């Protein structure tokens, strides 16, 4: 309902924002729940 | 996992409200509507608080369920490792300050 | 597929996309339907 009401620049800003937020979440989840323990990953820098 | 009950739909809602009204002025000007919601939830307009987090924040911690909650909030890790300041720092991606 | 354009309808993803495509709300979308079709006795259209 809300994203449909945005103009194009607000939408571009929104999408940029969300991707940054999603990365932090996906990365953290991945590191703790998915990443193989063989890889000593404790951070986003190590995931990189 | 680093406290990450990430809710994308929540963030879409939160960001749009900030994009449409960057200071919530319309709400300041329209108390009939703002007053329909409890302040604890209005907090999430600005604060990054997903409904799962909201329920965690309002969760009662007592002696009887302390072990249970550990398992349900941190997961089955080890309370002794969470206790280590380095572990803690990495777990929540914290600064030293 | 049916899309309910009654201004009083609740949404779904198809309805949201249509609003998004035009950057308009449900009240003005309903009126848009009446501009295009003065015979439709309801707000429902198929996704033709």
């Amino acid at each position: 309902v809300l994203t449909a009401g945005l103009n194009s620049q607000q939408a571009n800003t929104l999408h940029a924002f969300l991707d940054e937020s999603r990365s932090a979440a996906l990365s953290t989840y991945y590191i703790r729940q998915v990443a193989k323990a063989a890889a000593a990953i404790k951070s986003r820098d190590d995931l990189y | 996992s680093g406290a990450t009950p990430y809710h994308d739909a929540y963030e879409n809602v939160r960001e749009v409200i900030q994009l449409q009204d960057p200071g919530l002025e319309q709400l300041n000007a329209s108390p009939a509507i703002a007053g329909l919601m409890h302040q604890a939830s209005l907090l999430g307009i600005n604060a990054s608080i997903s409904p799962e987090l909201f329920n965690i924040l309002t969760e009662e911690i007592t002696e009887g369920n302390a072990e249970e909650l550990y398992k349900k909030n941190f997961g089955n890790i080890e309370p002794a490792s969470l206790a280590m300041p380095e572990y803690l720092k990495r777990y929540y991606n914290l600064s030293d300050e | 597929e049916e899309i309910d354009l009654n201004s009083g309808s609740t949404g779904d993803w198809r309805k949201t996309i249509l609003k998004r495509a035009f950057n308009i709300d449900d009240v003005s979308l309903f009126r848009l339907l009446k501009i295009t079709d003065h015979d439709n006795k309801d707000g429902k259209i198929k996704n033709n």
